[PDB]
RNA sequence: UCCCCCGUGCCCAUAGCGGCGUGGAACCACCCGUUCCCAUUCCGAACACGGAAGUGAAACGCGCCAGCGCCGAUGGUACUGGGCGGGCGACCGCCUGGGAGAGUAGGUCGGUGCGGGGG
RNA sequence: AGAGCGCAAGGGUAGAAGGGGGCCUGACUGCGAGGCCUGCAAGCCGAGCAGGGGCGAAAGCCGGGCCUAGUGAACCGGUGGU
RNA sequence: CCACCAGCCUACCAAACCCUGUCAAACUCCGAAGGGUCCCAGGUGGAGCCUGGGAGUGAGGGCGCGAGCGAUAACGUCCGCGU
RNA sequence: CGCGGGGUGGAGCAGCCUGGUAGCUCGUCGGGCUCAUAACCCGAAGGUCGUCGGUUCAAAUCCGGCCCCCGCAACCA
């Protein structure tokens, strides 16, 4: 069911992997073809509060801060196993705030 | 049987797999020349074998005709042979074991196999179960 | 919605299912 | 059945292939003309 | 005798072996199915034809359970 | 409505009871129901869906859930089958609905069954699950006589978390399964 | 530099199937609930949101075991570029260079890259 | 993966090309770098550019169908249009 | 042996499965030698490449090797690599 | 051997091309009228669709091999 990843990998680059847990939400900017992460705005690893949908939109900007500070823009969104809607859509909507 | 239709002739190259060892019975008859053995041949040998020692032991046949042998009917040159006049044969490269006997004296199996040899086109050899196994 | 099952021998059951009226004749208590 | 689409408020044409008896009595899919841009096209 | 038949030879197979320099757009491999998977800088057409996507060098990669691949390592 | 008789029976009586015969080290090893499924083999009415909207709303009443049709996979002219035009009903009731359903069946359905005698004990398929058929469907509560135009029975599957059916055998009896034994 | 866990790659079974054992602080999962976003050709099974309690049973994580699976030499042989020699042939033999498959001995329940949380 | 992929066979394939659903008509116009194949003429693949579009949050995908058969130079004439 | 259908025997035939032993152009878990091609180098040869003028040839034959057809016949026949 | 046709209740023929249910006449069987038989009237039964494979959800039906019967052809020197 990771068909989504395969489809994204074929495109440009800079995959925004978005793993998410029962009370967590992570996100990396991985330039493959080397398997390395460039940015990693974690949530239950940062410190953020508790509201998830509200929390995700925050962690999204946490990437934007660390992203542009390095020079990145390919919004290649690795919407993993999870359907784009909840804390993922928010994590995204938030990431796209910049 | 089944398979399908008629089949190309190929060539009886070196007896690479054309060799073997006994795996049933005490005595055996191995081929020494390459040949297509006919059903009519295999049978005639097998029967002449039991026919020799009535109600005797038990014979094994390790070669089996699966190749369709074709033949055009006294004419010219159209199509592939309707064939099968001799019907079916078995490929036999020199060295392969063909017939096993078992449950009879040596002189009783030294004759049975001696005969089955004659009913065959090729020159053949008789064998004890030496001692070579796996 | 709640409903009362009037068994054919006392034991007026009560659970959930359409139509509260229930003329059940005889049940597990028999 | 062989067919060719005609543009509305006009008379453009295009390659096509209907199917007659089978579920297909009406036909008016979309197709981009050279003059103007994008419009419905009748069977004809 | 109903049998004297066959169809045209389609001259398929690998059209550009590894190490061979290639121009963008030129063909790498024609095939029955996906006896070769595309990969980096190599597109695929309706017939399963693999074609280079930019000037470079062809190289083949086997990835076991995931099949063989054809790549064009660019340079200019 | 997260509450009912049988829903409790399992906890304040049947749950510890199971621990008595098997003594599970963990709170989850103790088997539970979690899936009741119902199916009607109406290949009989596969002709017209006419006589089908009924058995559907009939099934819905006795189960509470809105049933779901099940199409044909293969095709068998040996008895008028092809594609998916055929039919069968299937309804998967869980949660509370499962309990409010099992209460009726074990405390009303079975007893009013014509010449009942006990559920066949052999109907345990290796792993902990039970299956059984019912020729009629009027043996349910909210089904009136003048309502049924034709007697069409069916069968229900029940799924426990029991690995071996040995354990499962017990869990059912404790809930109220009148086994023929 | 070291250890555990989370995510994600690389090779593509020596990474697998199965049996035994261990891990809940952290992380992960099941897990409570279904008002809201969302969802079921029926059902919060799935997808989703809001989340305490309980648990490590399931799932996964780590570690052991060689029954299955998988990997698998060395030695020799079949075959064979090239070069020759014997017989009516179906065929057979030598020199030179290359050299299997099967099978025997053995091997394996993995190795590693980047980011992150944690002692 | 021995099923399915409309139909012969083959190759390929569930990390979909297979089954279901929502919206949909790119079974688009103007082109076409560079190739495959090839005696000729034919046949085949095709990135990308422009126009105006469809689905998607987007990265993107769409110039019919998993692919290889389903076909006919020129002449002569028909209908529509500039 | 019997009928309510049930039971056992079975030097009869036999699906699936397993052991031993095998066959296959249109079967392949495997798999050579070799061949193909590109890169670099040796190679000045009646080599090679580009554009043109002139041709003839388009019945081949035998031999070695590899297959089909034939009968593991033919100074037979049809292809392949050589000669 | 070559080309074409055929094989279906006991006899003789439909059905097939366009697959889903096998029809006609005769005979046979039961029951009637007659002293009795026939004629005639009223009922009923009876078919592996030559055979072995293949396609299909499904084969009398379409595809292929085989056996059997029919007709035609078997010429030039
Ligand atoms: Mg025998
Ligand atoms: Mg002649
Ligand atoms: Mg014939
Ligand atoms: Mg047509
Ligand atoms: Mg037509
Ligand atoms: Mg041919
Ligand atoms: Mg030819
Ligand atoms: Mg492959
Ligand atoms: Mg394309
Ligand atoms: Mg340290
Ligand atoms: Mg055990
Ligand atoms: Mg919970
Ligand atoms: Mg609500
Ligand atoms: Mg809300
Ligand atoms: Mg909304
Ligand atoms: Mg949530
Ligand atoms: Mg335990
Ligand atoms: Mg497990
Ligand atoms: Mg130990
Ligand atoms: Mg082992
Ligand atoms: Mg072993
Ligand atoms: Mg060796
Ligand atoms: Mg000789
Ligand atoms: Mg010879
Ligand atoms: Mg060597
Ligand atoms: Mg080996
Ligand atoms: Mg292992
Ligand atoms: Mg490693
Ligand atoms: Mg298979
Ligand atoms: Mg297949
Ligand atoms: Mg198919
Ligand atoms: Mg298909
Ligand atoms: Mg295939
Ligand atoms: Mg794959
Ligand atoms: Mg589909
Ligand atoms: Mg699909
Ligand atoms: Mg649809
Ligand atoms: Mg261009
Ligand atoms: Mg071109
Ligand atoms: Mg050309
Ligand atoms: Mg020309
Ligand atoms: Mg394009
Ligand atoms: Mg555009
Ligand atoms: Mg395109
Ligand atoms: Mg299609
Ligand atoms: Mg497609
Ligand atoms: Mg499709
Ligand atoms: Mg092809
Ligand atoms: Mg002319
Ligand atoms: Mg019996
Ligand atoms: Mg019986
Ligand atoms: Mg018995
Ligand atoms: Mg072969
Ligand atoms: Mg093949
Ligand atoms: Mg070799
Ligand atoms: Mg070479
Ligand atoms: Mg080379
Ligand atoms: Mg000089
Ligand atoms: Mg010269
Ligand atoms: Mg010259
Ligand atoms: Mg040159
Ligand atoms: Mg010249
Ligand atoms: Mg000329
Ligand atoms: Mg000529
Ligand atoms: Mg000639
Ligand atoms: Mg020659
Ligand atoms: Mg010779
Ligand atoms: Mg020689
Ligand atoms: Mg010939
Ligand atoms: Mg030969
Ligand atoms: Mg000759
Ligand atoms: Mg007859
Ligand atoms: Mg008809
Ligand atoms: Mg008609
Ligand atoms: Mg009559
Ligand atoms: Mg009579
Ligand atoms: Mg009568
Ligand atoms: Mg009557
Ligand atoms: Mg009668
Ligand atoms: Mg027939
Ligand atoms: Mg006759
Ligand atoms: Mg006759
Ligand atoms: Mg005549
Ligand atoms: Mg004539
Ligand atoms: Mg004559
Ligand atoms: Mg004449
Ligand atoms: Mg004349
Ligand atoms: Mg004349």
């Amino acid at each position: 069911k990771f068909r989504v990843r395969n489809r994204i990998k074929r495109t440009g680059r800079l995959r925004l992997s978005v793993f998410r847990s029962l009370k967590h939400i992570y996100a990396q900017i991985i330039d493959d073809e080397k398997g390395v992460t460039l940015v990693s705005a974690s949530s239950l690893a940062l410190k953020l509060k508790g509201n998830k949908t509200e929390v995700a939109r925050q962690v999204g900007r946490a990437l934007a801060e660390k992203a542009l500070a390095l020079g990145i823009k390919q919004v290649a969104f690795d919407r993993g196993p999870y359907k784009y809607h909840g804390r993922v859509k928010a994590l995204a909507e938030g990431a796209r705030e910049g | 049987r089944m398979k399908y239709r008629k089949q190309q002739r190929g060539r009886l190259k070196g007896a690479t797999k054309g060799g073997d060892y006994v795996a049933f019975g005490d005595f055996g008859l191995v081929a020494l020349e390459p040949a297509w053995i006919t059903a009519q041949q295999i049978e005639a040998a097998r029967v002449a074998m039991v026919r020799h020692f009535r109600r005797g032991g038990k014979i094994f046949i390790r070669i089996f005709p699966d190749k369709p042998y074709t033949k055009k009917p006294l004419e010219v040159r159209m199509g592939k042979g309707k064939g099968n006049v001799e019907g079916y044969v078995a490929v036999v490269k020199p060295g392969r074991v063909m017939f096993e006997v078992a449950g009879v004296t040596e002189e009783q199996a030294m004759e049975a196999l001696r005969i089955a040899g004659h009913k065959l086109p090729i020159k053949t050899k008789i064998v004890r179960r030496d001692a070579y196994d796996e | 919605v709640p409903a009362r099952i009037i068994c054919g021998c006392g034991n007026v059951i009560e659970t959930y299912s359409t139509k509260p009226e229930i003329y059940v004749e005889v049940c597990s208590k028999c | 059945l062989l067919l060719e689409c005609t543009e509305c408020k006009r008379r453009n044409y295009a390659t096509e292939k209907n199917k007659r008896n089978t579920p297909n009595k009406l036909e008016l899919r979309k197709y981009c003309p050279w003059c103007r841009k994008h419009t419905v096209h009748r069977e004809v | 005798t109903k049998n004297g038949r066959d169809s045209q030879a389609k001259r398929l197979g690998v059209k550009r072996y590894e190490g061979q320099v290639v121009r963008a757009g030129n063909i790498l491999v024609r095939q029955r199915g996906t006896r070769f998977k595309p990969g980096k800088n190599v597109g695929m057409g309706r017939d399963f034809t693999l074609f280079a996507l930019v000037d470079g060098v062809v190289e083949f990669q086997d990835r076991g359970r995931l099949g063989r691949y054809v790549h064009v390592r660019p340079l200019a | 409505p997260l509450d009912l008789a049988l829903k409790r029976k399992y906890y304040e009586e049947v749950r510890p009871e199971l621990i008595r015969r098997f003594g599970y080290q963990n709170v989850w090893e103790v088997p539970r129901l979690e899936k009741v499924v119902i199916n009607q083999g109406l290949g009989e009415a596969k002709e017209d869906a006419r006589i089908l909207e009924k058995a559907a709303q009939e099934l819905a009443l006795i189960t509470g859930q809105k049933p779901a049709v099940t199409r044909a996979k293969k095709s068998i002219s040996n008895f008028k089958l092809r594609k998916g035009m055929p039919i069968g009903l299937r309804v998967t009731l869980r949660r509370d609905r499962m309990w409010i359903f099992l209460e009726k069946l074990l405390n009303v359905a079975l007893p009013r069954i014509r010449d009942f005698r006990g559920l066949n004990p052999n109907s345990f398929d290796g792993r902990g699950n039970y299956n059984l058929g019912l020729r009629e469907q009027l043996i349910f509560p909210e089904i009136t006589y003048d309502m049924v135009d034709a007697l069409r029975g069916m069968d229900i599957a029940v799924v426990t978390t029991a690995e071996t059916d040995e354990e499962a055998r017990a869990l059912l009896e404790l809930l109220g399964f009148p086994f023929r034994k």
